[PDB]
Formats: structure tokens, C-alpha cells, sequence
């Protein structure tokens, strides 16, 4: 094309970047695991959420049991109870992108193969000193952010979940608003007519009867 | 219903019993 | 089974193996000085086919589906496996008489 | 028992184990012959996964009467963790299983001064007040727990158990409804329900059976006995003599359905195997108990 | 169906996730080993997503009622990520091939 380069920029400059920023995501990924948190609760805290939780589910799944045991669940929980780390990972890519900024830029690095407009060269040529340039020419520094940024989906691919990357408050106040919430909730049976629906066709008895009774393990 | 027929006759936190209609 | 291991391996390495003499041709045609861009015609097909290959290959390897309905594992579960409880095992019985007593 | 009687690899050993593990199996002969052989044989192989071998097999062995390699996996699991938790849980079951409860009980309370949120050694020493025949206060203490622990499923299962077990439905149904609440879509649940409802009480206690029954064959169409509680419920109402006409005849027509659904049932499971012994037998059955 | 699992219907937007981005990064690659270039090149890329989406249908086979409410996700799902991989993959083989 236009400038001729020299093949040792390419088999020296070009794979480095590469390998250094996955293997300092591997890394970052890793030593998050190492010291995420440790977090202990006291025994009201749990008992006091595992309430809340059954109150909920009383509330989404009371419409499965007779009216009587809901109406019976219903007024208690309205007398008796309802009323009686990160430095390292922002910073580490900051250090790593001005240590490769300081030890790498100088040279063009690769040429993206759509055209682009002015507003894109100030962005891509950090380094370089030239003014009449094409824009679709890269330099070290943008090559490596460019990297950074498009390896989440390698990431998430080839580790378990998501991660090496960037992007109750009072009991009283809960118990007052699952009360609130209950308080308006009024029981709807969902086994009116379940025999009717039952009766319209034959049982499937298909499919049940086939392969063979098994013997022994295995 | 007939002949073959046995009767067996004998506060987890909520527990009432009456109306609430 | 195995096999598709085996067979994205293969095109994998096609892959890589067009993709070198494609880079040796560009570098070979650069030192002519020749701009008629003559691609020959036997890479694309290659290159194509191991395209085709690997996807293929790497499409059934994903894994396997799984049923939304909740109620489509419990069709064998039976009454037997539901009442053992391992927190509440009691080893007062008469299985300890009929192994040595 | 690889070439023994059977041809697998160490994998097809290891997926066996895991699967008897998810399911709640408790046949401990043959989780003992496959796990002493998988832990001498193939130690190695298994990278980290023979943890979870070492305590399902000590667990086995304790129940099969064979204490020497329970001792043995407990040194290993001693060894490998200091200071755990589990590995003293597993110690005071042991020692439970020699009729020493004295030493457990003292072991589960240093586990709890220890460590006061650990719910293990609870269940522990609810199930050595169990093991010496005391049920008011085995009753009693699973009370308190589930009084400090809500939401735990096993502990209202292992309750309704105990209460179904003293004669005492009412509280056993009540359980059971707490139990059918968080699984709304388990058929095993609803069919015990209705079970218990059918045992309890009269005439619309016997309603409540047969709509649960009808529920629970509504989610599984392979349940036998939801079909036979469901024909049996329907049959006890209809020729119940303080019933009105209009429910009487519903009955009656739910009891003919039930029966034709049950003849088709084993007519079928006929057709596959040749016995022909209850075929015959179950349309005997039907007719006797007509009406 | 009145009742549904998360982990069925995670489990199968994992598999989702997993086929588009290894295919959004193969056909990148492929693309830059053909030297195509500009708008041109663009075009492969969807075309190479149509494959994708005929092959999850082969996955799928009959009765994907069972699996997925409708097959808008297995058509229209993930087109944006997939997109960077693929530029990046295809600007990565294509300095790495034709330009030295």
C-alpha cells in the first residue's frame, strides 16, 4: 500500500501487546477471586431475612392451599409479628497502558481496513508526530486500549462467568413495607375447577411402558 | 367403601382455627 | 463422541495453514511489484471450506438443550429417594445385626 | 467390579457415585463395594473429587455394619482438613453409631460454643434425642429450630414425618402445606397431602383428598396412586348418606371416569408383558366396589 | 407452561452466548484472511450470522417450543458484541497478513 514496513515491528511489537493484556486480564481475574470479601452475619440478621422470605413467598403462592390456612397464615404476620480490594482493579490498567505508552510508542502499528474521517485520527495516532496522515493508521498505545476493549466476549468464553474486567437497611422499615404490601392481598383459588379440566381428555399414557425394567447397577 | 376400611383416630408457628370469611 | 475434537483440530489448522501461504503469496508478490492483485482462486476455496468445517464442527460441541418445563425432571422421581433425609440418619436398626452382629 | 461382573471405567464409576448423591439413595451395600474400590484402585486418578467419595463411603460404611474403613476415611479426612467442621461432625456420628452419646453431645455443643450460627450439629442432636425412642422431645427441639431456622425444607419434611408418626394429622397437614407452598409444581407433596387429608377426617376432608388428588394427577399423568386415592375418594363421597343429589351424581360420574381410566391403564400395561394376572383381577375390583 | 426453571432457560442463553461469540471470532478471522475490506466485508459478516442461525435451527430440530418461547432470540440474539469481536479479529489478521 502506501508505507512499507518492516517485517521485525510486526513479529516483535505486534504479538506482545497481545499477550501481555490477556495475561494481565487472566491475572486481575484470579487475584479478584484470591481476596473478594469475607463477611459474617449475626443470627437475628439471618432468621429476620428467612422471615421475610417465607412472607414473600406466602404472598406470591398463597393461591396453591385452602382459603381457611391462608386466612389462618394471614392473621398471624399481621398481630403477633409484623408490629410485635478495588485499587487494583482500575489502577493495574492505568500503570499497564502508561508502562506501554513509556516502552512501546513510536511507530505505526496496524491500519484498520474500513475508511474513516478526521474525527477518528486524533484518537488513533497518539504517538506518531505526522500531521497529513490517513487516520486508518494506528499507533501502539490505541492498538492496546482497541485489545483491551474487545476481549470481554474471549473472557467470557473461555472463563467460568463473567469477570476480569471493568464495568437489608432497616428491619423496621422492611417489616413495615412487606406488611404494607401483604395487607392488600386477597386469596384466589386455583383448584376451582381442575376436575372439569382433567375430564376433557384421556390420560397420556404414552411412552411410559417402553424400554425395560432395570436389574442392577449399571 | 366396604369391609377392608381402617380409622386411626388420635403450635408450629401459625396455627388458628375459626371464621375470617 | 470424540470426533469433533478431532475435526475443528483439522480445521483449525487449515485454517492457519491457509492463512501462511496467503501471507507468503502477498510477500512473495510485493518484491514483483505486480498490481494486477491476482488472489488465486484454490486459497478462497480452502479457506472457505475450513471456515465452513469448523463452525460446523464447533456448533455441535456447545452442548445440549434442556427443557423449560419444571415439571419434566420429576417424572421418575419416586417416593423412596424423597423421604431420606442425610441430616437426620439414625443408625439403630437391624442392618447393623444381619452384617456382623 | 470393573471386569467384575461388569465392564466400566473409572468415569462411569465416578458419574454413578455423583448421581447416587443427588438423589437422596440409601442403599449403602453396593455405594460400599463401588467406593472401597474406587478409593484404592483409582486414588490418583481423581485429582480432587475423592473428599466427597471419602465421606459419602465413611457414611455408608457406618450404616452397613463396617466400621474399619469408616475409621480409615475418617484419618484421611482428618488428615487432609485440620480443624474442620465437618470432619467433627463426622466424628460424633461415629461415635453415635457405637451407642457413646454422651461424647457426641459434648463434641456438638463445642462445635456450636465454637461456631453459633452452624445448624448441623442441631440436626445432630435432634436425631440422638430420635435414636433413644424420646419423640415429645425430639417434637419439641425441631420446633425451636425451625422456630430459629425458617425456610428449611428437610426439617418440615423430617416434622411431618414425626407428626404423621404420633397420630397427630392436623399438624402434619399443616406442614405439608407449608412443604406445597415453595414447590408448588412437585406431584409427591400434593399426593402425601392428599393422603393425609383422606386419613384425617370426614366428609370434606374427603373433598379436599379428591381435589388434591385430582391436582397431583393433573401435574403427573403416570401417578398410580393418585388415580386409585382419586377413584377410592370419589367412590367413599358418592355413598356417603348425608350428601346432596347434585354432589352425589358428580361423584359418581368422577368414580366411572377413575375406573374407565384405571381398566385402560392396565390394559396397557398388559399389552407390553404377558402376566394377565391383574387385568383379570382389577375389573373384579372395579365391579365389587360399583356404586 | 403454567411452571418454568431459570436454570433451563440460563443454561440455554449460555450455549446462545457461546456459538455466537466463537462464531463471531471465526468469521472475523476468516474475513481477514481473505483480505476483504470495507463494506464489502460487512456483508460476509451477516451472511456468515445467517449460517449460524440455520445451524442452531438443525440444533433445535422440531418441538423447540420445549426450549424457547420463540425463535426471535435464536435469530436476533447477541448482534452487538459478536460485531466488535469480529472487527477486531478482522483488523488483527488482516495488519497481520496484508499489510508487511
Amino acid at each position: 500500500p502506501e508505507l512499507l514496513l518492516d517485517s521485525n515491528i510486526r513479529l516483535w511489537v505486534v504479538l506482545p501487546i497481545v499477550i501481555i493484556t490477556f495475561f494481565v486480564g487472566m491475572i486481575r481475574h484470579y487475584v479478584s477471586i484470591l481476596l473478594q470479601s469475607d463477611k459474617k452475619l449475626t443470627q437475628e440478621q439471618v432468621s429476620d431475612s428467612q422471615v421475610l422470605i417465607r412472607s414473600r413467598v406466602l404472598r406470591e403462592n398463597g393461591k396453591y392451599i385452602p382459603k381457611q390456612s391462608f386466612l389462618t397464615r394471614k392473621y398471624y404476620f399481621n398481630n403477633p409479628e409484623d408490629g410485635f480490594g478495588n485499587v487494583t482493579n482500575v489502577l493495574p490498567m492505568i500503570l499497564i497502558g502508561g508502562w506501554i505508552n513509556m516502552t512501546f510508542s513510536g511507530f505505526v502499528t496496524t491500519k484498520v481496513p474500513f475508511p474513516l474521517t478526521l474525527r477518528f485520527k486524533p484518537m488513533l495516532q497518539q504517538g506518531i508526530e505526522l500531521l497529513t496522515l490517513d487516520a486508518s493508521w494506528v499507533s501502539s498505545a490505541s492498538w492496546y486500549f482497541l485489545n483491551v476493549f474487545g476481549l470481554r466476549s474471549i473472557y467470557s468464553l473461555i472463563l467460568g462467568q463473567d469477570n476480569a474486567a471493568d464495568q437489608p437497611a432497616d428491619t423496621n422499615k422492611a417489616f413495615k413495607t412487606e406488611w404494607e404490601a401483604l395487607e392488600l392481598t386477597d386469596h384466589q383459588w386455583a383448584l376451582d375447577d381442575v376436575e372439569e379440566e382433567l375430564m376433557a381428555k384421556d390420560l397420556h399414557f404414552e411412552g411410559m411402558f417402553k424400554k425395560e425394567l432395570q436389574t442392577s447397577i449399571f | 367403601r366396604f369391609k377392608w376400611a381402617i380409622e386411626l383416630s388420635g403450635y408450629p408457628v401459625g396455627y388458628l382455627d375459626k371464621q375470617v370469611p | 463422541p470424540s470426533l469433533w475434537k478431532g475435526l475443528v483440530g483439522i480445521g483449525l489448522f487449515a485454517l492457519a495453514h491457509a492463512a501462511f501461504s496467503a501471507a507468503q503469496h502477498r510477500s512473495y508478490m510485493r518484491l514483483t511489484e505486480k498490481e494486477d492483485e491476482s488472489l488465486p482462486i484454490d486459497i478462497v476455496l480452502q479457506t472457505l471450506l475450513a471456515f465452513a468445517v469448523t463452525c460446523y464442527g464447533i456448533v455441535h460441541i456447545a452442548g445440549e438443550f434442556k427443557d423449560m418445563d419444571a415439571t419434566s425432571e420429576l417424572k421418575n422421581k419416586t417416593f423412596d429417594t424423597l423421604r431420606n433425609h442425610p441430616s437426620f440418619y439414625v443408625f439403630n436398626h437391624r442392618g447393623r445385626v444381619l452384617f456382623r452382629p | 467390579k470393573v471386569s467384575e461382573l461388569y465392564d466400566v471405567t473409572w468415569e462411569e464409576m465416578r458419574d454413578k457415585m455423583r448421581k447416587w448423591r443427588e438423589e437422596n439413595s440409601r442403599n449403602s451395600e453396593q455405594i460400599v463395594e463401588v467406593g472401597e474400590e474406587l478409593i484404592n484402585e483409582y486414588a490418583s486418578k481423581l485429582g480432587d473429587d475423592i473428599w466427597i467419595i471419602y465421606e459419602q463411603v465413611m457414611i455408608a460404611a457406618l450404616d452397613y455394619g463396617r466400621d474399619d474403613l469408616a475409621l480409615f476415611c475418617l484419618q484421611e479426612l482428618r488428615r487432609q482438613f485440620p480443624g474442620s467442621h465437618r470432619v467433627k461432625r463426622l466424628t460424633g456420628m461415629r461415635f453415635e453409631a457405637m451407642e457413646r452419646y454422651d461424647d457426641a453431645i459434648q463434641l456438638y455443643d463445642r462445635i456450636l460454643q465454637e461456631d453459633p450460627t452452624n445448624t448441623a450439629a442441631r440436626k445432630r442432636k435432634i436425631a440422638i434425642r430420635k435414636a433413644q425412642g424420646k419423640n415429645v422431645e425430639a417434637i419439641r427441639e425441631l420446633n425451636e429450630y425451625l422456630e430459629q431456622f425458617v425456610g428449611d425444607q428437610e426439617a418440615w419434611h423430617e416434622l411431618a414425618e414425626l407428626y404423621i408418626n404420633e397420630h397427630d394429622y392436623a399438624k402434619a397437614a399443616f406442614c405439608l402445606e407449608e412443604l406445597m407452598m415453595t414447590n408448588p409444581h412437585n406431584h409427591l407433596y400434593c399426593q402425601q397431602y392428599a393422603e393425609v387429608k383422606y386419613t384425617q377426617g370426614g366428609l370434606e376432608n374427603l373433598e379436599l383428598s379428591r381435589k388434591y388428588f385430582a391436582q397431583a394427577l393433573k401435574l403427573n399423568n403416570r401417578n398410580m396412586r393418585a388415580l386409585f386415592g382419586l377413584y377410592m375418594s370419589a367412590s367413599h363421597i358418592a355413598s356417603n348418606p348425608k350428601a346432596s343429589a347434585k354432589t352425589k351424581k358428580d361423584n359418581m360420574k368422577y368414580a366411572s371416569w377413575a375406573a374407565s381410566q384405571i381398566n385402560r391403564a392396565y390394559q396397557f400395561a398388559g399389552r407390553s408383558k404377558k402376566e394377565t394376572k391383574y387385568s383379570l383381577k382389577a375389573v373384579e375390583d372395579m365391579l365389587e366396589t360399583l356404586q | 407452561p403454567p411452571f418454568i426453571s431459570e436454570a433451563a432457560v440460563r443454561g440455554n442463553a449460555a450455549v446462545l452466548d457461546y456459538c455466537r461469540t466463537s462464531v463471531s471470532a471465526l468469521s472475523g478471522a476468516t474475513a481477514g484472511i481473505l483480505g476483504l475490506t470495507g463494506l464489502y466485508g460487512f456483508i460476509f459478516y451477516l451472511l456468515a450470522s445467517v449460517l449460524l442461525s440455520l445451524l442452531l435451527i438443525l440444533k433445535a430440530g422440531r418441538r423447540w417450543n420445549k426450549y424457547f418461547k420463540s425463535r426471535r432470540p435464536l435469530f436476533t440474539g447477541g448482534l452487538i458484541g459478536g460485531l466488535f469481536t469480529y472487527v477486531l479479529f478482522w483488523t488483527f489478521l488482516y495488519g497481520m497478513v496484508h499489510v508487511y
